[PDB]
């Protein structure tokens, strides 16, 4: 199975250095021309730089020429880009994409995120979404977490260790007065489940080093 | 730099339904333009590649044609997953340029919310701010109304709305509205209701809590 695994995103400062790194398996990669693909927020596909297939010849966009520089190791079916005085223009998903045609991009990789801020990372607040005892829901309610106050993009959220997908819903981030992010995330389950069955949210902030598993129930009511 | 130009920028067609979508070049290109499908939270994935071309599990209903500087991609059969963001690259010369984009929704039948509302959590209290939400789960299309009222007084201005993409599956969209007020002022009032209109609902329908009424 074509594969590209990426790696090496993180936050950066402005004028800082980052360096990408791109694995492929499942085809000749000495064949393969490579390339870099980024996506801004809520924004479109833009090409980034391009490599030969034995790497005599690269290609780079205006608005990263002379501060990135894209490299491979055949050897060891490795491809590199090289980010250096990062700009907060730069923030986006960076992907690696190639092909046995030149300029093609037939293989994807699933993308890391670069930020580039000089704004401090900060772990966000998990809180409980649960409904009253005297909530009006049928056969169906839903629970949540509302995950407050953070940055930068992006944060992970999971039910129950991925065991439960069905029906949830992770809402995108609201940029809030603060600069800071927020979100909720919610699921849909029997009624009858609501009060006694596990349902745990765990979130991932990797920027600012925060992981929380967070159990959501409704409040005590004897 | 081969500018490319990419119409209808959106669409809502319904399932069954076929659509097109156009690629225009500043320059010729031959026929070296590929077509690519994002969906929501996913990394870009080829359906056409040169043209007209494309790999034997790429849906038949996904055929691409066009030479020199027009272009044009085809869904014969609209399906629920077919609901993504859609891009033109041509592969002609550097700089390697992308299309705009082109959203497809799928325009399927009448799906009113179920409405959900989930007081501040004790937790949260004691940082002296207290989130109201209010959820629309699985309703299409995506126009809805959700207003706050609490104590009766009508608001505005302190909430903020959340809008999933569509699903993959069921082609529905899911809201959340967010009301936000300090620990004093939640504990001012008693009744926190949100209020829903929808096409899908005969009348609006009104979800709502009591402060300290666990």
């Amino acid at each position: 199975e074509v594969q590209l695994q990426e790696s090496g995103g993180g936050l950066v400062q402005p004028g800082g250095s980052l360096r990408l790194s791109c694995a492929a398996s499942g085809f000749t990669f000495s064949i393969y021309s490579m390339n870099w693909v980024r996506q801004a927020p809520g924004k479109g596909l833009e090409w980034v730089s391009s490599i030969g297939s034995s790497g005599g010849t690269t290609y780079y966009a205006d608005s990263v020429k002379g501060r990135f520089t894209i490299s491979r190791d055949n050897s060891k079916n490795t491809l590199y880009l090289q980010m250096n005085s990062l700009r907060a223009e730069d923030t986006a998903v960076y992907y690696c994409a190639g092909s046995q045609y030149l300029y093609g991009m037939d293989v994807w990789g699933q993308g890391t995120t670069v930020t580039v801020s000089s704004a401090s990372t900060k772990g966000p607040s998990v809180f409980p979404l649960a409904p009253s005892s005297k909530s009006t829901s049928g056969g169906t309610a839903a629970l949540g977490c509302l995950v407050k106050d953070y940055f930068p993009e992006p944060v992970t959220v999971s039910w129950n260790s991925g065991a439960l997908t069905s029906g949830v819903h992770t809402f995108p981030a609201v940029l809030q007065s603060s600069g800071l992010y927020s979100l909720s995330s919610v699921v849909t389950v029997p009624s009858s489940s609501l009060g006694t069955q596990t349902y745990i949210c765990n979130v991932n902030h990797k920027p600012s080093n925060t992981k929380v598993d967070k159990r959501v129930e409704p409040k005590s009511c004897d | 730099d081969i500018q490319m130009t990419q119409s209808p920028s959106s669409l809502s067609a319904s399932v069954g339904d076929r659509v097109t979508i156009t690629c225009r070049s500043s320059q010729r290109i031959m026929t070296y333009l590929n077509w690519y499908q994002q969906k929501p939270g996913k990394a870009p994935k080829l359906l056409i590649y040169v043209g007209s071309h494309s790999q034997s599990g790429v849906p038949s209903r996904f055929r691409g044609s066009g030479s020199e500087t027009d272009f044009t991609l085809t869904i014969s059969g609209l399906q629920p997953e077919d609901s993504a963001t859609y891009y033109c690259q041509q592969s002609f010369f550097t700089p390697l340029t992308f299309g705009g984009g082109t959203k497809v929704e799928i325009k399927r039948t009448v799906a009113a919310p179920s409405v959900f509302i989930f007081p501040p959590s004790d937790e949260q209290l004691k940082s002296g701010t207290a989130s109201v939400v209010c959820l629309l789960n699985n309703f299409y299309p995506r126009e809805a109304k959700v207003q706050w009222k609490v104590d009766n007084a009508l608001q505005s201005g302190n909430s903020q709305e959340s809008v999933t993409e569509q699903d993959s599956k069921d082609s529905t969209y899911s809201l959340s509205s967010t009301l936000t007020l300090s620990k004093a002022d939640y504990e001012k009032h008693k009744v926190y209701a949100c209020e829903v209109t929808h096409q899908g609902l005969s009348s609006p329908v009104t979800k709502s809590f009591n402060r300290g009424e666990c």
